[PDB]
RNA sequence: GUCGCGGCGCGCCGAGGGCCCGACGCCUGGCGGAGAAUCAGGGUUCGACUCCGGAGAGCGGGCCUGCGAGACGGCCCGCACAUCCAAGGACGGCAGCAGGCGCGGAACUUGCCCAAUGCGCGGCGCGCGAGGCAGCGACGGGGAGCGCGCGAGCGAGGCGGGCCCACAGCCCCCGCCGCGCAGCCGAGGGCAAGGUCUGUGCCAGCAGCCGCGGUAAUUCCAGCUCGGCGAGCGUCGCGCGGCGCUGCUGCAGUUGAAACGCCCGUAGUUGGCCCCCCGCCGCCACGAGGAAACGGGAGCGCUCCAGGCAGGCCCGUUGGCCC
């Protein structure tokens, strides 16, 4: 059954953007999906996301602004040395200047840039550009 | 046992991965003709060091400006090149180091500094003159044509105090 | 009798006539050789460039070297 | 295929590599140890030997020639090697049962060119390299 | 010119000496020997005794000669005789040279004397 | 019993201890790490030898002396394989250093000295095949040469010095005398360089590979030219890269090699969401402590360099700092 939920939803978001659909319905909802969506909304790759809470897992309806090229999950959630986060960006993201690798840290889920800013390593939830 | 084993040595000359490329080969012959280089091994030593210095600047590039290591290494790398007279004195930035070409290393040659001083008026005559040690860098007679004069010693390089021009004794054909 | 085999040991090497070396002067071995090869191609541009460069061993370029 | 990628699947990944790394013919020849035991030149650049007989081999078609060769018994392993003496007419330089140094043709135990069954070729005869004899740099 | 200015002077109270770096700025032809240089060396040293001054290690540099050598100048000749490597003192004649065996000969005799 | 803990030996008393998270057994042309090679990153490969720790001194044992050795340039015995010999007896051990032999494709002088670098012995200097120094030495690394000039000029040498050195030497510096001095693979392509003349005629040969040679060969044997490298160039073996052709990054399985015929299934591996607030996890950052050489790197003109930690009219001159 669904072992990775973020990946299944992000693939749907990319699939809707391919057929130019603004609104997508993500059937499984999770706090990690919630946070991943919040970070994309801040960087403005996605627009407002509205969660229809149900008495079960929950579903999220996300309005897209048509500005995301690609999103992804890294399985398994590897351990990254804070020093080598640059290597992960060099290969996964195109260009040091553009694109966001999304990490998880004891401080909190954070951007690769923010991770460099305080030099804290962590686990990679996924990546969006 | 035998501290001769403890003494070390290094590979200073790098061969081309692609050995026979007609455009690169001919350009190397031009460099060899223009700068009076003996063999393509001569060029390789200069090419290797241009690469490593530029690589060091690229390593410093991935460091933040004024990083303790970046500032310390950055100051030293820039200092040595203008100290030798290879890089523009005013620029003193990593980006300017990235543009350096082996022509700069060739210009540092003592045999090169002579054709600019008009002492031998021929790289091939400069090479010949250095072999007979008729050129002295500020009180140091030099038999080797790649002295790599540092910027200050260009004023010092001159015909040798030993018999030659303005002779100490009888030099060459006057002697023989 | 086409195979020949061990009986045909030698053959064209033994059959060949001996044409002698022509006496030649030494080349200017040294950076000078590089200097003179440079004066053959990039400087002059006559020995190789008959109007345009024809290559180091072209038959037209030969005989212009007296060969 | 999922290529077992879990955070706790690191023995499986290691196991798969060690078992499936043996499929490659070149890795197999290199690390099985079968070549070392079976090589007439076992971990040697070359070996001394006596010429069993001077016999030419007919070349594989299309090429058609009798490439003069010498069968050679090695001093180190007493195995018989078929070594091609090279250049032109160099078989004459060799006499039956002369000392001969032989080195591989250069395909690492594989036959080189039209000669059939020639994993090796002659380099020196009775102390004198065959080219040195051929160019007359050093005579027999 | 024998420009032996004498640098890095160090008085050794323990060895009763004043060893010192020496530089000779002579142009063109070589300085005329160690012993001739020694006469000027004593004057610069100011020891005023010619015998106790001696230079260990002389190298003339490529081209121009700025030889660096280390003159040992002692307060007393008998301090020099108490504290001088025998080989250098053998060269200067301060001490004579009782010529030895072949070192191997000492070993061969030692082996036989052990056999006794 | 030992210096001492311990199945470490002995009696006694039970029934354990290990294992598909691979035990046990077997094999290894298995010393291990510091490190090395190759290289974007990740990997791969190799650890004889310098430093460290082990282990052994033909092979097994067993020992006394000693503060410490189960010591072999101690002893004793069993097993080999020896040497001296007057035949009664005696006496071994170069995985020390030279040197011999066997073997292998493969590897140096029965060379000289303790003066440093240490160490042994005792306040008054000897011992050291440790180590140094020379010899051989294309393992290799680095620097110069074979020209240049219209006629300018050396260094390679030689001969005396200076100096070096345990003494020699070599270097370098002086005066004189002055002998520049190249090869090894190729030109059909890949892959740089002849739409030249000879021979030969699927022969001889060439050719890593594709190919050339069958009487007009761009491929052989020669000449001629030309190319590439360079006091080096070719050849063979291997490692790495190439090769994302081992795939963690990062490979494929319809048909090029390849989804087990099908299904249950234990280990194994993987497991929707969900509680903020601590506890153990793992995880991440930051310390602390644990040899250098080595890799990097500061500073520095060995005449230049490969070097070296030196140097200089001096940080308390340096030799940081990282690994």
């Amino acid at each position: 059954v669904r072992i990775n939920v973020l990946r299944d939803a992000l693939k749907s978001i990319c699939n809707a953007q391919r057929i130019g659909k603004k609104q997508v319905i993500v059937r499984p909802s999770s706090k990690v999906i919630i946070e991943f969506l919040q970070l994309m909304q801040k960087n403005g790759y996605i627009s407002d996301f509205a969660v229809v809470d149900n008495h079960r897992s929950n579903r999220i309806v996300v309005n897209l602004i048509g500005r995301l090229n690609k999103a992804g999950v890294i399985s398994p959630r590897f351990d990254i040395p804070a020093n080598d986060i640059e290597k992960w960006v060099v290969n996964l993201l195109p260009s040091r200047l553009f694109g966001h690798i999304i990490l998880t840290t004891s401080q909190g889920i954070m951007d690769h840039i923010e991770a460099q800013h305080r030099q804290i390593g962590g686990k990679v939830i996924g990546y969006f550009y | 046992p035998r501290i001769s084993r403890h003494r070390n040595s290094s590979k200073t000359y790098s061969t081309p991965k692609k050995p026979f490329t007609k455009p690169r080969l001919d350009a190397e012959l031009k460099l060899c003709g223009e700068y009076g280089l003996k063999c393509k091994r001569e060029i390789y030593r200069a090419r290797y060091m241009l690469a490593k210095i530029r690589r060091t600047a690229r390593n410093l590039l991935t460091l933040d400006e004024n990083d303790i290591k970046r500032r310390f290494e950055g100051a030293a790398l820039l200092r040595r090149l203008h100290m030798l007279g290879i890089l523009d004195e005013e620029k003193d930035q990593l980006d300017y180091v990235l543009g350096l070409r082996i022509e700069d290393i060739f210009k540092r040659r003592l045999q090169s500094v002579i054709v600019e001083s008009k002492l031998a008026k021929s790289v091939h005559h400069a090479r010949n003159m250095i072999k007979a040690r008729h050129i002295s860098v500020g009180g140091q007679i030099v038999n080797i044509p790649s002295y790599m004069v540092r910027i200050s010693n260009t004023s010092r390089v001159a015909i040798a105090d030993t018999s030659s021009l303005a002779p100490n004794g009888k030099p060459g054909r006057t002697k023989r | 009798r086409a195979h020949g085999g061990l009986t045909s040991a030698g053959k064209v090497r033994k059959c060949t006539p001996k044409k002698e070396k022509k006496e030649k002067p030494r080349p200017p071995r040294g950076r000078a050789y590089k200097r003179l090869l440079y004066n053959k191609n990039f400087v002059d541009d006559t020995l190789i460039h008959n109007g345009r460069r024809l290559g180091p061993n072209n038959l037209l370029i030969r005989q212009k070297l007296g060969f | 295929s999922g290529k077992t990628s879990g955070l706790y699947t690191a023995r499986k990944l290691r196991t798969i590599r060690r078992i499936q790394r043996w499929a490659d013919k070149r890795y197999r020849k290199a690390h099985l140890g079968t070549w070392l035991k079976a090589n007439p030149l076992e971990g040697a650049c070359m070996a001394r030997g006596i010429v069993t007989q001077k016999i030419g081999i007919s070349a594989k078609q299309p090429n058609s020639a009798v490439r003069k060769a010498v069968r050679v018994q090695l001093t180190k392993n007493s195995k018989k090697i078929t070594a091609f003496v090279p250049r032109d007419g160099s078989l004459t330089y060799i006499d039956n049962n002369d000392e001969v140094l032989v080195a591989g043709f250069g395909r690492a135990g594989r036959a080189v060119g039209d000669i059939p069954g020639c994993r090796f070729k002659v380099i020196k005869v009775a102390g004198i390299g065959l080219l040195a004899l051929f160019l007359r740099k050093r005579e027999k | 010119e024998i420009t032996v200015k004498v640098r890095k002077v160090l008085n050794n109270p323990l060895l009763q000496r004043q060893q010192c770096v020496v530089d000779v700025l002579h142009p063109g032809c070589t300085y005329e020997s160690k012993e001739a240089i020694k006469a000027k060396v004593a004057q610069q040293l100011k020891v005023a005794d010619q015998k106790n001054i001696v230079l260990y290690g002389f190298k003339t540099s490529f081209g121009g000669g700025h030889t660096v050598g280390f003159c040992n100048a002692y307060q007393n000749m008998d301090a020099l005789m108490k504290y001088e490597p025998g080989f250098r003192k053998i060269r200067c004649g301060l001490i004579e040279a009782p010529k030895p065996v072949s070192r191997k000969q000492l070993k061969n005799l030692k082996n036989r004397r052990l056999k006794k």
